[PDB]
Formats: structure tokens, C-alpha cells, sequence
């Protein structure tokens, strides 16, 4: 029933505020100031030595990322999966724009400097100019912006990209390639554009981001139709690498290496 | 209060509607009994163990983990109906944190105070059997059913059955050390002596036991009213109260939860600012509470406590509880009681004058100090006279131990000329062997000294013998010559004077003094055929030669002085509160050490300056003896101006209760009190005490139920010893707690980092946990290993106001420095991992969104490669383990550096070998977690890198030099700026 506090902060006599002086706070704050001063050019100095030690190139390890994962384009709002009303534009307006903001870099107008390489290959780069080979915008026929506005959006037969994971210096063996089914009994039809997955030898290996300048992945689009009258919503659609040894899609920790599921709902 | 003893024979019958001889009608007795109530004392109720140690479970930071424990489930109730797919994480932490909560409560259950059976104890003083007279016959009955006044009788060891007045006595005598503590027989009749009915002669109290004679008393009180059953009721009320040491865990305790609780809810609130979504509000506020509390620091501080009290456990001294360690370490004020405590409960011969000449003897128990010569024929001569003018004989089927510490069958005076004489020279058996007894004569009321005559020593046919025992200044009344050195002369008045002056030089010691002399036959005028068994013959007992004069006291045990001395210099003040006289008081407070040489009373200062007590100025005197009568009336202000101004204090003829008055006067003043006792009239001020010590072959049941630690060997060193270790035990706890304040600062740190600047979290839960459940164990406890860094008792007794187990400066410097360091180290650790795997650390700022949503599987690092989700999650795992490792490695050096506060750690020396196997635990431990197969699945934890060991090696260099430059400038400038804000 008695405020103790009261005269401990602003003491009349003496001056102290909260148990200590003026001059002492004056002290104490300057000696954690340059405490502190000294501890973080310490740690600046230690990260400045530590970067000096990398390369700008290569990561020092690649233990870690030893096959690629599997990776859908765009990345739906919530949990994987497409959702859209087809007489309603504003629902897919994000996919739309995108998928324009991403297939931008393959359109024929800018990947003009890109150099064609002759395909089935393996492209393997001694060199130090390190040009890159050019994908042609006209491979993911009837799921590209050449052929119509709409990336098969309002027409019920929406389109979807499938991207493998960039590795420095990954070298697939055998002709790898993407596999993409239905998992429902209604098997709505699944159609990877250009022909297979067919991912071509003559992009790989990814030789960094400093180094391999223009660098376009390969890339496999897949159209899931869906009926007129007809939505067939609630379809599941597993896409998955089994062309290669070398790009491992049976794991279990991981269920993103070497494969992808995600979902479509279609609206009228 | 309520007296008895001055109603006639009459008025106390009618009071209570008693016969004199007739005794009490069974009926009014059934009446009576049904009306008051049994005759037994109540046991106080007890508190189960169940309601304990849930008492245990909730305070402090129990009470963060079970928020803790609420949240986690909380969070897998929200993951798992949100999500559809939950992680087996938060249920186990959850899990983890209850069983945290439950081991730690365990540990605060065992260091607690265990309670006493003080109660039962007295109920074990109750007899069984009561021999009451009802329709004028005599009958055995259970005690229980004795009533108020109904005629009771006791004899023959007979225990009193509850508080009698007394109305008729044939020699009865009464041991009343239940109330004075004091074994020396107390005479019983029914005639009114004295007011207060402690001291008066014709009261018989319960506890108490008749040891010779037979008495016919009324009661006046039973059950709960006797004096003994208020004293037992008071002791069984009282509480310890809270000891010092937990105060301070209070204190600290205090302090880390308002500080975890200021951390939880600023950056919780923040986080909802920042519009993270319930889930992950929720998991950021389990890691801050995690991080911020302390989880081993309570079993740590209980491991501690525990191995001190078996250090002392070792040295013959019991610890009941486990908190009382501290206790005498803070203690500033012992209060002692003066026999069987100071004193050695036995009457044993101090000083002899013969050869006209004092002679002193050896008083202690372990005969360890030196003896008097033995050369003299008149010592021989005294020697016989004491050893056969003797009553008291040795009891058989005990020769296998020493003589002093054998029983004998006699009073405390002949027993102690019987052991000085065994002793001394030769045995008594064989003294009368060679000397038969031919007759004697004993101890009379009139005559005040007892004779025996027998056969000579020259073995002579006509002559025999007289040799007489009794008072000194009367017993040469009858002599009229002196053996000096074997040869006789004529009583002079300067042998007379100087006798006086002996008398009065050993009485002024508090010693009970008797005089011995013998007398031969003259010539052949009485035949040795002779008669002696004539009573009242025609033959004066005169002319005799007066031989020796030989004192008796109860003396100090051997180590009590040296102690006492010790104590005092350790800045104690040792006051002296005894149920005895106030001359005996006075006397061994002197030859203990209580009251110090060249130090007076006002009685003293008086009768040096030849005026009354009255002129005498009582500032002066620096000693005080206060008798129980003054106590009585006394008001509690003038009690505590005889505390402040007198520095030698000693208590005289106190009651039981009067002892709990001055312990509570004494601590009035804020002082930590501490009462040393055997006896049961000890037992409430062994409560109330702070901490209660009682002696183990000489202490009652009832002491050492009511106390805290227990000196098995009955050695008063253990107090000092007690004191040393407890100083010792605080500084060490002050070690220990900021080596485990400091990792708080690499767990907390981490969190508000991410939550900040949206980087991967660089440090998990479960990590956490790991440390201070696990590498930080062994290294805290070995600090409970640590010497003295300097002499901790020459320091005054700490100020509790002032000096706490934590202040601002213990946690300013584990919390601003060191844990900022290793913060630093940890944290560079972190950033090191990340760079060598690809993520550099420019580009972690901002990568928390997406580097921990589960969906995206190619986030891209600094060399445009594009990671998994569990393929990032690995490597921040692996962050994980480094920074824990981190944390090892730099409290590494934290232990280094807390192992001294003032000294050089390298100057001392590695005397503490625990703390070299803590070292080396931790660091197996943390490799045995890093690198053991199947722990990416348990705990998360993952192999590292040999390379990733030395990351925070410069960071530990940092620490260990910061603090010998610190160390350094401490003892350059002891009161300059650095010692004021650094030094705790
Ligand atoms: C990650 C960074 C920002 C953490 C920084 C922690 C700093 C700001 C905190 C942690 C511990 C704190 C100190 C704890 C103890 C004391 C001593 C007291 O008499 C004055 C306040 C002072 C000096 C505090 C100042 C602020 C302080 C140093
Ligand atoms: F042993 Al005491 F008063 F001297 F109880
Ligand atoms: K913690
Ligand atoms: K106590
Ligand atoms: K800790
Ligand atoms: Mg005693």
C-alpha cells in the first residue's frame, strides 16, 4: 500500500533517475555505446574476411542441391492449386499477367543475341564467354503468347508451366524428359506441348548466374481441358522426371524432387 | 499469570471440589472429563504431500513454460485443422516442456523444508500410566483420563502426568531442564516460596520427571493448558519463515520473468503488427519464452546446495533441510544456549587450592589440554580424601569406555570427585579395598557435612582415620592445622587469609567450592573395638587438619572457545540466552569468550568505583546480563536499546518463551539469527531461528526435531565450518547463475533478429532446449567446485537489504557483454554456413516469407541456383547445429572466465578437476549430437563440417582477453569506475 517507485524515479536529492545519476547514466551509455562500436567492427571485419574468402562464381559447396526439384508456373495464392471462373476475367487475371512477366525473356524479339545449338547434345563450355543457346517461344505451341492473348484461359483448357530446378554444373544423363497424369478416375486429358517433356541436353550444364549470361531454362507447359458445359473441376495432376538416372523423383523426405502435383478448378 | 500456589490447602480443595485424602468420586471425574477434555496434546494439521509439490509446480518460470506448453498445443491444434497434414514438432515440445516442468518441480520439492514432529515428540513425554486416588484408593489408569483436581501421585523416576499442586512431599525432588534446561535436582514441598510458579517449590510441571522422594499433588492445568503443552503448541505454530537463499531465487527469479515477459509480449504484439498469421505468432512466442527462461538454473542451483550439504554431511554435520546451508553463511547473530550447547552438561572438578597454591586441572572431554603435578603427599593425602569420603560408585558393564564419559550412580558432586580422582591417581575400587570403611556418617541438613571413618594408611593397628567433606568457609570452623607439603603446622591468620582469598578467587569463577580435611587417632585412649555406631556419642568432631579445597563446574567443551572467537572475528555477534542462574551465566560467558577481556557491566563499573549501579553511566558499559525477571516486564523498545548499544550480551534465567522474545528482538533489527540448543525449552527459539542447529549425543528429540542441522559429533568448529561453506556456497552461486544467464543471449537474440529483419531462423526450439538441458548442466554444477578466491572470513556477514545473489551488475554484464559476444559468434557462424552453401548474406534480408513457405520449391540463391523446400530447410537445420556448436565453443571460454571474479584464472590454478570433465563432457556431447546417426530425425541435428568447428573460436579469444583486461584493471584501480559497474 506504498508507492516505493515514486521517489526512486526523479530522487529530488542527489538527482538520481531510476537508481543512478546523471553523470553516471552519461557514463554507462557511453561505455555500452563504444561496447557496442567495437563488437560490430569486430563482426563486420570477421563477414569481410569470411567473403573474401568465396567466389562469385561457384558456391564453395553443392553437397547439398544434388537434384533438381520440380516447379509449377505462376505459384497459385494458397497451397498449389488453380482456381478460376471462366466467365469471369478479373479471377484469372493473375495467371495471366504472370505468365506475360515470366515469357517475356522467350519471346523472339529479345533472345535475338542468343545463339541457336545444335540439339540432343550435351553443351559443355570450356571457354570464358560462355554464350548461352536460345529457347524458342514456339515450343510451347497453343500455351504461349504468340498463338493467343489468353494463356488458354476462358477457353476452359487453361495452360500451365512445368520448370525444372537450375543447378551449376548438372549434367542429366540419359534424354530427360517430364511425364504429367491425372490422378482421378475421370483422367481429364493432360497434354505436354512440346511432344514429351523432351527436356533438352543443350541447356545444361547451368554454369551460374555471373558466368552464363542470358541463361533461359528449358521449359514444358502442360493444358489440362475441361468441357463447355462441363467444369471437371477438382482435377490432381502429377508431373514427374523419368527420362534420367541422374535426376532422382522417388524420394520420400523430399516430394518435390524430380516432381510436382498440383491441382485445377475450373468455373463453368 | 493464573497462580496457583498462593491458595492454602483449604482454598485450592474448595476451588475445585476436591477431598484432601479421599481424592475425587469416579462420577465427577467422568463429569469433569467429559467437560474439559482429555488429557493429550493435539498434533497440529499437516499439509498433504499432494497439495506440495503442486505448490512447487507453479512459480516463476513454471509458470512461462506452461504458457509455453498451452501454446505449442495450441499451435498443433491450429496446424493440424488448418494444414491437414500435421508435424509431430509442436505436440512434442509441448510435451517436452510439461516433463520439464515436472523434473523441475521435483527438484524445488526435494530442496524444501521437510517439516517437524515436534508435536509427537511431546507426546512421547506424556506417561503412559497415571497413579491416581479416587474413593480414597489408590489406581493405575491411562494418563488421558486425569482430570483436573484430583489427588495424583508420583514417585520413584515417575514422569508428572500433567502441571500438579503440590500438597504433600516426603523428600520429593523434580528434574525441571524441560523448563530451565538445567539437570540439577529441584526440592519439592508444599509451602509457598516464591511468585512466579516456574520458580516456586511447590509446582510439579508435565515433561517433567520426579527423580527421588514421593508427592501427593492437585492438578492445575492438563493437556494443552500445562505449561509444557502451550510451549509445545507455540513451538509446533511457529515457521522458519522464508530462508535468505530463497529470497534471492525469489528475487532473481523476479527479474528474468519481468524481463521475459516485457520481451514476449513487445515482440508479440509487434509480430500481429506485421500481420504474421496466428500460427506463426504463436511459434515465435513459444521460441522467446523458451529462450528467456532458464530452464536447468533451478536444478542447477538445488545440485549445488546438495553437494555442499554433503561436503558438511562428511564432517559429523546432519543438514535436514537443504536451504539451511546459506543460512549460517548469512548468518550475522547466533544466540546459544549455555549447557549441553557451550558447556558440557557434566560437573567436573576445575581448580584445586593445596600447598597453598591453585592448581588448575584439565576440564575438556578429550583430556587434550594439560594436567597439574601430581607430587605432593597432602595431593595424595586430598586425592584419598576426595576418592573415598565418596557415596557415588561407577555403574557396572561399561569399562570399555572412558572414564569420563561412563554413567555413575550418584549426585553430580560425587560423581565429579569420583571421575577427578580415576583420573588423577589409581581407583576408587581399590582406594576402598585397601581402606576399609569401619563407619560413617552422611550429609546432614544441621550439620552441612559428611565424615567417614576407616583404617589408616601406615597400616598402624591403633590408628584409623576421620575424613570429612563440606562447606569451605564452615569446615575449618573445626580445623585447627594444615597439611603443607607432608608436614604440619599450626593454623596461622595469614594461612587464614589466604584461604579466604582462595575461597573467594574460586568461588568468583562460578564454581561450586568444598572443603576436604582428616584427622588420626591421638593415641591409644579410644580402642580401635570401639563402637562408632553409638548416635550422639560424647566425641566432638574437632581440632581437625584442614587438607585441600577443590571446585566444580560445568565446563566449556574443548573447541566452544576457539569458535566463539572465530565467530566473532567473522564479524557474528554471539549473544548468550540460558535458563541458569546469572552468576554461572556470567562465568562461562567469560571463559567461553562471550564477554571479552578488559570488558565490564554497569554492576561491574559500579563495584569498581565504589557507587551504585544507578550513578553509573550505562553507555559506558559494552556488556550487559539480563535476568528473566527484568526481561518479563520489559517493553519491546527498551529490549531492542539493550541490543543496539551492549556488543556482549548475556540472558539469564529466561523461559522458554522468553528465549523465542529475544530471537525475535534480534531479528527485529533485519538480522539473519541463529540458535544453537539441545534442550527442549530450545525448540521454539529453534523455529523461529533462521536457522536452528542442535546437538546430536547431547541434544532431546524434541531439539533436533525443531532444528535444521544437526552436529552428529557434538563439535562447535561445525558452526564455523557451516559459516565458511556458506559464504563459500553464495559466492559459487553467483559463478554458476551468470554462466547460465549468459547463453540466454545467443537464444534470445536469434528470434528477435528474424522477427526483425526477416531472415531464416538461424536457431530452433529443440536447440535450445539442448543447451540448457544439456551441455549446460555439467559446466553450471562444477562451479559449485570452486576455492575461495581469499580468506571469507575476515568479511563482515552480508547486508540482505544490500547484497543480493543478483543484481544489476550480474545481469548488465551476462546479458550486455558476454552474451552479446557470443551472440556475435553464433550469429557469424550462422552467415558463414549460409555463404558457403549458396545464400549469401546480403541476399537473406527479406527471404523469411518465402524461404519458409512450404509451396515454394525454387527459391533462388545468391548464384541462381534454385533450392527445394526441403532441400533449404536442411541447410538452415545445419545452421541449426553450427550455431548450437557455436554456443558450446563460446561457453567454453564464459566458464574459463567465471571460474574466478577477482583473481587471475591461470593463478589459482586448475584445482577444480569437475570442471576440466565439463569441458570435455560438453564438448563430446555436442559432438555426439552433431554427429550420431538418426538425428536429422530426433532433434534435427546434422553432421558439420570440420571447418565449421572454428567459427566461433575468435569470438571465444574475444571473451576470455576482455575479461583479463577487465580482471586486470579491477585490481589496478579497486574503486575506480570499472570495480563499480563491473565487479558483482
Ligand atoms: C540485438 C541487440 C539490439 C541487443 C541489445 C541489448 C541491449 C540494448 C540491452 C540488453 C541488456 C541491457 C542492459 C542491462 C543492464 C543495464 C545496467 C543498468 O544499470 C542500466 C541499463 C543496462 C545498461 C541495460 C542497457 C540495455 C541493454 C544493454
Ligand atoms: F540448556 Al539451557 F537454558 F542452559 F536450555
Ligand atoms: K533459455
Ligand atoms: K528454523
Ligand atoms: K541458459
Ligand atoms: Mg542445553
Amino acid at each position: 500500500s506504498l508507492a516505493e517507485w515514486k521517489l526512486f524515479i526523479y530522487n529530488p536529492t542527489t538527482g538520481e533517475f531510476l537508481g543512478r545519476t546523471a553523470k553516471s547514466w552519461g557514463l554507462i551509455l557511453l561505455f555500452y555505446l563504444v561496447f557496442y562500436g567495437f563488437l560490430a567492427a569486430l563482426f563486420s571485419f570477421t563477414m569481410w574476411v569470411m567473403l573474401q574468402t568465396l567466389n562469385d562464381e561457384v558456391p564453395k559447396y553443392r553437397d547439398q542441391i544434388p537434384s533438381p526439384g520440380l516447379m509449377v508456373f505462376p505459384k497459385p495464392v494458397t497451397a498449389l492449386e488453380y482456381t478460376f471462373s471462366r466467365s469471369d476475367p478479373t479471377s484469372y487475371a493473375g495467371y495471366i499477367e504472370d505468365l506475360k512477366k515470366f515469357l517475356k525473356p522467350y519471346t523472339l524479339e529479345e533472345q535475338k543475341n542468343l545463339t541457336v545449338c545444335p540439339d540432343g547434345a550435351l553443351f559443355e563450355q570450356k571457354g570464358p564467354v560462355y554464350v548461352a543457346c536460345q529457347f524458342p517461344i514456339s515450343l510451347l505451341q497453343a500455351c504461349s503468347g504468340m498463338n493467343d492473348p489468353d494463356f488458354g484461359y476462358s477457353q476452359g483448357n487453361p495452360c500451365i508451366l512445368v520448370k525444372m530446378n537450375r543447378i551449376i554444373g548438372l549434367k542429366p544423363e540419359g534424354v530427360p524428359r517430364i511425364d504429367c497424369v491425372s490422378k482421378n478416375e475421370d483422367i481429364p486429358n493432360v497434354a505436354v506441348y512440346p511432344h514429351n517433356g523432351m527436356i533438352d541436353l543443350k541447356y545444361f550444364p547451368y554454369y551460374g548466374k555471373k558466368l552464363h549470361v542470358g541463361y533461359l531454362q528449358p521449359l514444358v507447359a502442360v493444358q489440362v481441358s475441361f468441357a463447355p458445359n462441363n467444369t471437371g473441376k477438382e482435377v490432381t495432376v502429377e508431373c514427374k522426371i523419368d527420362g534420367s538416372a541422374n535426376l532422382k523423383s522417388q524420394d520420400d523426405r523430399d516430394k518435390f524432387l524430380g516432381r510436382v502435383m498440383f491441382k485445377i478448378t475450373a468455373r463453368a | 499469570s493464573m497462580d496457583d500456589h498462593k491458595l492454602s490447602l483449604d482454598e485450592l480443595h474448595r476451588k475445585y471440589g476436591t477431598d484432601l485424602s479421599r481424592g475425587l468420586t469416579s462420577a465427577r471425574a467422568a463429569e469433569i472429563l467429559a467437560r474439559d477434555g482429555p488429557n493429550a496434546l493435539t498434533p497440529p494439521p499437516t499439509t498433504p504431500e499432494w497439495i506440495k509439490f503442486c505448490r512447487q509446480l507453479f512459480g516463476g518460470f513454471s509458470m512461462l513454460l506452461w504458457i509455453g506448453a498451452i501454446l505449442c498445443f495450441l499451435a498443433y491444434s491450429i496446424q493440424a485443422a488448418t494444414e491437414e497434414e500435421p508435424q509431430n514438432d509442436n505436440l512434442y515440445l509441448g510435451v517436452v516442456l510439461s516433463a520439464v516442468v515436472i523434473i523441475t518441480g521435483c527438484f524445488s520439492y526435494y530442496q524444501e523444508a521437510k517439516s517437524s514432529k515436534i508435536m509427537e515428540s511431546f507426546k512421547n513425554m506424556v506417561p503412559q500410566q497415571a497413579l491416581v486416588i479416587r474413593n480414597g484408593e489408590k489406581m493405575s489408569i491411562n494418563a488421558e483420563e486425569v482430570v483436573v483436581g484430583d489427588l495424583v501421585e508420583v514417585k520413584g523416576g515417575d514422569r508428572i502426568p500433567a502441571d500438579l499442586r503440590i500438597i504433600s512431599a516426603n523428600g520429593c525432588k523434580v528434574d525441571n531442564s524441560s523448563l530451565t534446561g538445567e539437570s540439577e535436582p529441584q526440592t519439592r514441598s508444599p509451602d509457598f516460596t516464591n511468585e512466579n510458579p516456574l520458580e516456586t517449590r511447590n509446582i510439579a510441571f508435565f515433561s517433567t520427571n520426579c527423580v527421588e522422594g514421593t508427592a501427593r499433588g492437585i492438578v492445575v492445568y492438563t493437556g494443552d493448558r500445562t505449561v509444557m503443552g502451550r510451549i509445545a503448541t507455540l513451538a509446533s505454530g511457529l515457521e522458519g519463515g522464508q530462508t535468505p537463499i530463497a529470497a534471492e531465487i525469489e528475487h532473481f527469479i523476479h527479474i528474468i520473468t519481468g524481463v521475459a515477459v516485457f520481451l514476449g509480449v513487445s515482440f508479440f504484439i509487434l509480430s500481429l503488427i506485421l500481420e504474421y498469421t496466428w500460427l506463426e505468432a504463436v511459434i515465435f512466442l513459444i521460441g522467446i519464452i523458451v529462450a528467456n527462461v532458464p530452464e536447468g538454473l533451478l536444478a542447477t542451483v538445488t545440485v549445488c546446495l546438495t553437494l555442499t550439504a554433503k561436503r558438511m554431511a562428511r564432517k559429523n554435520c546432519l543438514v535436514k533441510n537443504l536451504e539451511a546451508v546459506e543460512t549460517l553463511g548469512s548468518t550475522s547473530t547466533i544466540c546459544s544456549d549455555k549447557t549441553g550447547t557451550l558447556t558440557q552438561n557434566r560437573m567436573t572438578v576445575a581448580h584445586m587450592w593445596f600447598d597453598n597454591q591453585i592448581h588448575e586441572a584439565d576440564t575438556t572431554e578429550n583430556q587434550s589440554g594439560v594436567s597439574f603435578d601430581k607430587t605432593s603427599a597432602t595431593w595424595l593425602a586430598l586425592s584419598r580424601i576426595a576418592g573415598l569420603c565418596n557415596r557415588a560408585v561407577f555403574q557396572a558393564n561399561q569399562e570399555n569406555l572412558p572414564i569420563l564419559k561412563r554413567a555413575v550412580a550418584g549426585d553430580a558432586s560425587e560423581s565429579a570427585l569420583l571421575k577427578c580422582i580415576e583420573l588423577c591417581c589409581g581407583s576408587v575400587k581399590e582406594m576402598r579395598e585397601r581402606y576399609a570403611k569401619i563407619v560413617e556418617i552422611p550429609f546432614n541438613s544441621t550439620n552441612k557435612y559428611q565424615l567417614s571413618i576407616h583404617k589408616n594408611p601406615n597400616t598402624s593397628e591403633p590408628q584409623h582415620l576421620l575424613v570429612m567433606k563440606g562447606a569451605p568457609e564452615r569446615i575449618l570452623d573445626r580445623c585447627s592445622s594444615i597439611l603443607l607439603h607432608g608436614k604440619e603446622q599450626p593454623l596461622d591468620e595469614e594461612l587464614k587469609d589466604a584461604f579466604q582469598n582462595a575461597y573467594l578467587e574460586l568461588g568468583g569463577l562460578g564454581e561450586r567450592v568444598l572443603g576436604f580435611c582428616h584427622l588420626f587417632l591421638p593415641d591409644e585412649q579410644f580402642p580401635e573395638g570401639f563402637q562408632f555406631d553409638t548416635d550422639d556419642v560424647n566425641f566432638p568432631i574437632d581440632n581437625l587438619c584442614f587438607v585441600g579445597l577443590i571446585s566444580m563446574i560445568d565446563p566449556p567443551r574443548a573447541a566452544v572457545p576457539d569458535a566463539v572467537g572465530k565467530c566473532r572475528s567473522a564479524g557474528i555477534k554471539v549473544i548468550m540466552v540460558t535458563g541458569d542462574h546469572p552468576i554461572t551465566a556470567k562465568a562461562i560467558a567469560k571463559g567461553v569468550g562471550i564477554i571479552s577481556e578488559g570488558n565490564e557491566t554497569v554492576e561491574d563499573i559500579a563495584a569498581r568505583l565504589n557507587i551504585p549501579v544507578s550513578q553509573v553511566n550505562p553507555r559506558d558499559a559494552k556488556a550487559c546480563v539480563v535476568h528473566g525477571s527484568d526481561l518479563k516486564d520489559m517493553t519491546s523498545e527498551q529490549l531492542d536499546d539493550i541490543l543496539k548499544y551492549h556488543t556482549e550480551i548475556v540472558f539469564a534465567r529466561t523461559s522458554p518463551q522468553q528465549k523465542l522474545i529475544i530471537v525475535e528482538g534480534c531479528q527485529r533489527q533485519g538480522a539473519i539469527v541463529a540458535v544453537t540448543g539441545d534442550g527442549v525449552n530450545d525448540s521454539p527459539a529453534l523455529k523461529k531461528a533462521d536457522i536452528g542447529v542442535a546437538m546430536g549425543i547431547a541434544g532431546s528429540d524434541v531439539s533436533k526435531q525443531a532444528a535444521d542441522m544437526i552436529l552428529l559429533d557434538d563439535n562447535f568448529a561445525s558452526i564455523v565450518t557451516g559459516v565458511e561453506e556458506g559464504r563459500l556456497i553464495f559466492d559459487n552461486l553467483k559463478k554458476s547463475i551468470a554462466y547460465t544467464l549468459t547463453s540466454n543471449i545467443p537464444e534470445i537474440t536469434p528470434f528477435l533478429i528474424f522477427i526483425i529483419a526477416n531472415i531464416p531462423l538461424p536457431l530452433g526450439t529443440v536447440t535450445i532446449l539442448c543447451i540448457d538441458l544439456g551441455t549446460d548442466m555439467v559446466p553450471a554444477i562444477s562451479l559449485a567446485y570452486e576455492q575461495a578466491e581469499s580468506d571469507i572470513m575476515k568479511r563482515q556477514p552480508r547486508n540482505p537489504k544490500t547484497d543480493k545473489l543478483v543484481n544489476e551488475r550480474l545481469i548488465s554484464m551476462a546479458y550486455g557483454q558476454i552474451g552479446m559476444i557470443q551472440a556475435l559468434g553464433g550469429f557469424f557462424t550462422y552467415f558463414v554456413i549460409l555463404a558457403e552453401n549458396g545464400f549469401l548474406p546480403i541476399h537473406l534480408l527479406g527471404l523469411r516469407v518465402d524461404w519458409d513457405d512450404r509451396w515454394i520449391n525454387d527459391v533462388e540463391d545468391s548464384y541462381g541456383q534454385q533450392w527445394t523446400y526441403e532441400q533449404r530447410k536442411i541447410v538452415e537445420f545445419t545452421c541449426h547445429t553450427a550455431f548450437f556448436v557455436s554456443i558450446v565453443v563460446v561457453q567454453w571460454a564464459d566458464l574459463v572466465i567465471c571460474k574466478t571474479r577477482r583473481n587471475s584464472v591461470f593463478q589459482q590454478g586448475m584445482k577444480n578437476k569437475i570442471l576440466i570433465f565439463g569441458l570435455f563432457e560438453e564438448t563430446a556431447l555436442a559432438a555426439f549430437l552433431s554427429y550420431c546417426p538418426g538425428m536429422g530425425v530426433a532433434l534435427r541435428m546434422y553432421p558439420l563440417k570440420p571447418t565449421w568447428w572454428f567459427c566461433a573460436f575468435p569470438y571465444s579469444l574475444l571473451i576470455f582477453v576482455y575479461d583479463k583486461v577487465r580482471k586486470l584493471i579491477i585490481r589496478r584501480r579497486p574503486g575506480g569506475w570499472v570495480e563499480k559497474e563491473t565487479y558483482y
